């Protein structure tokens, strides 16, 4: 049992017709304050699975560490490790789901909650949650933290169910991810402006896009709020 | 020489070989026959059983592993058993942990590093049994042939047992037809039947002498005793 520390907030996600997408912006905050601004919460694992992670950022760096070690250790022995015996999206969750479990079990959790995103060699989309108490769901829109609260009523009125998948382009979900991230730098007070974006496409593979920053925002209204009720100027 | 080089694992002789695994070796030779083949759809284990008495039952072989994995014996049965115990422990660890099916180029490996560390140390013995593992994963149809050396060859077609260089010689013969029997699972169990017959030599193949075994690409690992391979003899 523990408490966390270097924390990162929300992690959104959503599939679309062709694949998925998956964000979280740069910032490890330390309570309230904000204290680091270059952290990369999206850890990609080969050509085809993004891995989105929330929560403590030491356990973070070692779920990376883990990840890396996965890499290694398929390569082994194993000819067809860059074709038909590479990672899918899948193991790479399965095996995070099993660790997450098996701490929660021992009474020390890994202090997170992730988000596994990716695309299957059959061409399938893949999105898959998993949290420090090994719970796990699928859902064709997810989102940690904050995220949950404010980005999938979002993301759920473009794609509502199953059959909205086929439907939503990526220009569509890409978008909707985009003003999601907005939304919760106006309403999240842990949260950053700069964040981090990852599309995989079962053509076009893995995009993974940095240093984007939330922008188009509307403040100009504030100017005319005064007092609290009955002030004037 | 071999007299007082032969007493354990351990030593080497001064020749540079390990003669408790070459006695080893010599537990298959007087194990009843078993043949492997496979084409690029299916793989396929046959075997021919043995039995004590005419009131005695005939000995099973053929051990499945997994729904897409299994194998046969020649030798020492109980070692097949804690062999084959631990190749469906690796196979289910797989699906446990990784949501994957265990490859069979890595379960031959496997079984290879259990079998090595046997001779090597003190006290320990040599398995006493040799191994045909067939199966189908994401790279197709496979056989695979393990002697108690350590030693795991990766093979189109195979045999094991007394007089097994029959069926052996008519296999390489033969290479060039049964690798094309592509989905058609009779006719390679003939080609089987054809190669296992020529080991013959006290009898002739009856309904509860013959076993086979069968896995490919719309198959499940299933084996067939008695009347079901009624319509290979």
């Amino acid at each position: 049992t523990q408490q966390p520390i270097v924390t990162g907030t929300s992690v959104i996600s959503m599939k679309y017709d062709n694949g998925v997408i998956i964000a979280a912006d740069n910032l490890g905050s330390y309570g309230s304050l904000l204290r680091f601004n270059g952290v990369e919460r999206l850890i990609p694992v080969g050509d085809n699975t993004v891995v989105g992670i929330s929560g403590d950022i030491s356990d973070m760096q070692h779920i990376e560490r883990l990840l890396k070690d996965l890499v290694t250790e398929n390569a082994y022995d194993n000819p067809l490790a860059d074709a038909e015996e590479a990672l899918e999206p899948s193991y790479i969750f399965e095996y995070l789901a099993t660790v997450m479990y098996q701490r929660r079990s021992k009474m020390n959790p890994l202090w997170n909650a992730i988000i596994v995103a990716g695309v299957q060699s059959n061409g399938d989309q893949f999105l898959r949650y998993v949290n420090l108490l090994g719970v796990t769901y699928s859902s064709p829109t997810l989102a940690t933290g904050f995220g949950a609260h404010m980005a999938n009523p979002l993301l759920r009125k473009v794609v509502d169910r199953e059959s909205d998948i086929p439907k939503t382009t990526v220009q569509v979900a890409e978008e909707a991810i985009v003003n999601a991230m907005r939304v919760l730098y106006y309403r999240d007070a842990r949260s950053s402006r700069n964040f981090s974006l990852a599309i995989i496409d079962k053509n076009t593979g893995l995009t993974f896009k940095k240093n984007l920053q939330v922008e188009n925002m509307k403040w100009d209204f504030a100017k005319d709020i005064k007092g609290y009720g009955t002030q004037k100027i | 020489f071999r007299n007082n080089y032969d007493g354990d694992t351990v030593t080497f002789s001064p020749t540079g070989r390990l003669f408790q695994v070459e006695y080893a070796l010599e537990a298959i030779k007087q194990g009843s026959v078993t043949v492997g083949l496979r084409s690029n759809t299916h793989a396929v284990l046959v075997a021919l059983k043995r039995n004590a008495d005419e009131l005695s039952s005939y000995q099973k072989k053929i051990i499945k592993c997994d729904e897409h994995m299994g194998l046969s014996l020649a030798g020492l049965a109980p070692d097949a058993r804690v062999l084959s115990n631990y190749l469906r422990q690796q196979c289910n660890y797989s699906s446990l942990v990784f949501n994957r099916k265990l490859a069979v180029e890595r379960a031959g490996h496997l079984l290879c590093d259990k079998a090595q560390k046997n001779t090597q140390s003190y006290g320990g013995r040599p398995y006493g049994v040799g191994l045909l593992i067939i199966g189908y994963d994401k790279s197709g149809a496979h056989l695979l042939e393990f002697q108690p050396s350590g030693n795991v060859t990766e093979l189109y077609g195979t045999a094991i047992g007394a007089r097994s260089q029959g069926a052996k010689t008519y296999l390489e013969r033969t290479l060039d037809t049964f690798i094309k029997i592509d989905g058609n699972p009779d006719e390679l169990i003939k080609a089987g039947v054809e190669a296992i017959s020529q080991s013959l030599r006290d009898e002739s193949l009856t309904v509860d002498n013959l076993s086979i075994a069968i896995v490919g690409k719309d198959t499940p690992f299933t084996i067939y005793d008695g009347e079901a391979v009624a319509k290979y003899i």
